RNA sequence: UGAAGAGUUUGAUCAUGGCUCAGAUUGAACGCUGGCGGCAGGCCUAACACAUGCAAGUCGAACGGUAACAGGAAGAAGCUUGCUUCUUUGCUGACGAGUGGCGGACGGGUGAGUAAUGUCUGGGAAACUGCCUGAUGGAGGGGGAUAACUACUGGAAACGGUAGCUAAUACCGCAUAACGUCGCAAGACCAAAGAGGGGGACCUUCGGGCCUCUUGCCAUCGGAUGUGCCCAGAUGGGAUUAGCUAGUAGGUGGGGUAACGGCUCACCUAGGCGACGAUCCCUAGCUGGUCUGAGAGGAUGACCAGCCACACUGGAACUGAGACACGGUCCAGACUCCUACGGGAGGCAGCAGUGGGGAAUAUUGCACAAUGGGCGCAAGCCUGAUGCAGCCAUGCCGCGUGUAUGAAGAAGGCCUUCGGGUUGUAAAGUACUUUCAGCGGGGAGGAAGGGAGUAAAGUUAAUACCUUUGCUCAUUGACGUUACCCGCAGAAGAAGCACCGGCUAACUCCGUGCCAGCAGCCGCGGUAAUACGGAGGGUGCAAGCGUUAAUCGGAAUUACUGGGCGUAAAGCGCACGCAGGCGGUUUGUUAAGUCAGAUGUGAAAUCCCCGGGCUCAACCUGGGAACUGCAUCUGAUACUGGC
């Protein structure tokens, strides 16, 4: 599922921008995040003792568009070869084909990037791939199919990608819409909207 | 009759086949003396596709087990 | 269509009238050889055993008692004429 | 590179002992909702019963022959003397049925029985072993049956019975016969079939004398592989079953089987088996496997691979290489069906529907296309084997239902001493995006080969037979609307269900007023119900979401890893003691047990490593590993038992 409902009401409830429906009217003010302080008290009357990590667990899911059962499986595979769930977990999410199509700039949102992958428009090493959870490795070449290379939103997404922070671990050419992974993303750069004592005891908590 | 024969192995619309030595006598792919190869009708157009233990077959024929037209033709796929 | 198993009991009873009849004849032949030992001794027994020898092989030539019992009968009685003093 | 705990005894608190919830799950069932595709699995119940049709054949290159087709062979006539008719005929291509050889125990379905002579796993001795494969021998002679056909005949028939007649690769004798028989050994004895394609000189009544290769036939003795047999280690409950037994326990003599044993009989002997549970009774496919958790451990063995048993209910075993015979025999029982009435067919726990049983489990689908087996020397024929569709959120996995734009923020809704807030970029309005589905066209490969061409200085008598290559002609596709490509198509056809007093995520207002309707526990509802029903807003997961009778986790609260006995719950009121458990120490020796080393084995799938094939993976696999086991050989010589 993709939730398919109104988006900005989620980011406002998390006091954090989730990049949902981002671009154009969503850059430079009028997103209104953390600007409604209420008429009396913090509206935490109450509220739940486990609210952290519980809302942080929805945040880290919703901000990549990743579902519980797959996120729990990421937390299990991330431990292999001494990978550490405090490091490899985030680098696996950033290494997704739907995030790589978003970081190469062909989608303005991770949803828009996913909707290029599933709609049979994306290739990895010349082979067509429709799996948004495909893990891109330090030798993979990612590109678009000829039927989609001239689409309006794809060209508009590249006009936003050049204003976004540069992902130094990859290469891309916009005239062919073809790029290559050169390094795995690293925690010394890869930084997220999550607190440092949270999601390090994920599940059973 | 001990025979060198092709055994039922594969998937729906994707047959693979193995070759074994057995008295027949015995049922389908079971209770065989030893395995000697696999066919793979596709073999992905590669030399690491299709294998046959031509030297163990040479000790099992003679003066040994029988080999019929379609199984004596497996050597033509490895060529040989 | 056919089912030739449906013929095999009739083909067995029609043959039984000789193939089991000769089992009674062979059980009797042992009696004729022991009766030739009392008729008697080395100058009757080995002459009379040679009436039985070819009939046992001539029955075994058709199957029925061929696996061991035909040679068993010949060996059993060869040992009984060899026992004579 | 893995492993939440908590609640509940009170006015409070610490213990203990039960009980309970938050997570996984099924061949399931139930509720609401439900698309594209893929991989599996799909009567668990009545071992209840089956309509209507099938599921097993083949050889004319063994043979008697011929209902038909077609060509020869032979006669009689017309006179129209060149065109036809009549009366015969396996001689021959071919083949209906008949004789004769081989196949059907290939390969499926089902656990009723059995706590086992049974699965898993390891051994042993007394036997047989068709076809395959290896070596060594053999092929003269005589005689009698019989089908088809036809004439008779039982019965209303179904279904075939009889007689006359005739042949063998059908049958028996008379011959010949090995390293077989038995013995130290000489040696005696037991058997049977030719057939086919090709082909010259000589000869005929020219439907073979005779040459040549192939393949059979009869026998002896080995391998290869199975089949029969007995053991060992492994093993559901019950002691408010404690004794049980008469082929039970041992001997003597027959018979039996390929072989063994009491195996089966007849007689002598009285033993044999028991607390390591005999005896008896209830329940029961087993293991590869499956689910659960960090694992141990627990609950359990559909499908799957292998093995053992079963064929409506029951007996006997026979055939054959093989059945303790799904589509067999002699039938019997319970039955269904037929009979206008004199006796007759049969067993879906095959493939499919259906009556019944059930909360419940998919279509009387398509096809001899591919493959195997069977017959055939081969062309070829048989195949509900098999190979594929069809249906189902029943489990698992990849993926749609749009996306872009758009407000001092609309109308409408909810909350509010009515200020204001919130649904909300959500909507409308305007543009993208045709993924999936829909729809027309193009369209693989899965299909090789026989006949012909070929090709080896083939075989030979240079196109038989036999034998070889890659291709062509013509024939061989159920799946199928294949896969895949190209276009026509327009937001168009596409979203649920549960939850929001405390534990416990998200919560307020209305109505009801102890009523109605709720509840995992504390407990809800009498005028603020965060507990019912609604409403507006949130929480959760999503083609799924949920509710239950239950199993695994939480559960160390069944306690081995790993429980407890002063009272909370269990230590016998006491004395002695057989059978059991346990026992100092110096030496040797036994090797049951331990530890060490090998050779066999531990089926294939499959975990885990790892190479291919579809993106990942389910699946098909190619190579590895493990399965600490068990046996058979061999060391160490320490401890335990033994002496």
């Amino acid at each position: 599922a993709r939730y398919l409902g109104p988006k900005l009401k989620l980011s406002r409830r998390e006091g954090t921008d989730l990049f949902l429906k981002s671009g154009v009217r969503a850059i430079d003010t009028k997103c209104k995040i953390e600007q409604a302080p209420g008429q009396h008290g913090a509206r935490k009357p109450r509220l739940s003792d486990y609210g952290v990590q519980l809302r942080e667990k929805q945040k880290v899911r919703r901000i990549y568009g990743v579902l519980e059962r797959q996120f729990r499986n990421y937390y299990k595979e991330a431990a292999r070869l001494k990978g550490n769930t405090g490091e490899n977990l985030l680098a696996l999410l950033e290494g997704r084909l739907d995030n790589v199509v978003y970081r190469m700039g062909f989608g303005a949102t991770r949803a828009e990037a996913r909707q290029l992958v599933s709609h049979k428009a994306i290739m990895v090493n010349g082979r067509v791939v429709n799996i948004a959870s495909y893990q891109v490795s330090p030798n993979d070449v990612v590109s678009i199919r000829e039927k989609a290379k001239k689409q309006s939103r794809v060209k508009a997404a590249l006009e936003l990608a050049e204003q976004r922070e540069k992902p130094t671990w990859l290469e891309v050419d916009a005239g062919k819409m073809e790029g290559t992974f050169k390094r795995k993303p690293e925690r010394s750069d890869l930084s997220a909207d999550i607190n440092e004592h949270l999601i390090v005891e994920l599940y059973s908590k | 009759m001990v025979t060198i024969r092709l055994a039922r192995h594969g998937a729906k619309k994707r047959p693979f086949y193995q070759v074994v030595v057995a008295d027949s006598r015995n049922a389908r792919n079971g209770r065989f003396i030893e395995r000697v190869g696999f066919f793979n009708p596709i073999a992905s157009e590669k030399e690491e596709g299709t294998r046959l233990d031509l030297d163990r077959i040479a000790h099992w024929v003679g003066q040994g087990a029988t080999i019929s037209d379609r199984v004596a033709a497996l050597i033509k796929e490895v060529n040989k | 269509n056919i089912k030739s198993a449906k013929k095999r009991a009739i083909q067995s009873e029609k043959a039984r009238k000789h193939n089991a009849s000769r089992r009674s004849m062979m059980r009797t032949f042992i009696k004729k050889v022991y009766a030739a030992i009392e008729a008697g001794d080395k100058a009757a027994a080995q002459k009379a055993f040679n009436e039985m020898q070819p009939i046992v092989d001539r029955q075994a030539a058709k199957g029925l008692i061929h696996k061991n019992k035909a040679a068993r009968h010949k060996a059993n009685l060869t040992a009984q004429i060899n026992k004579l003093a």
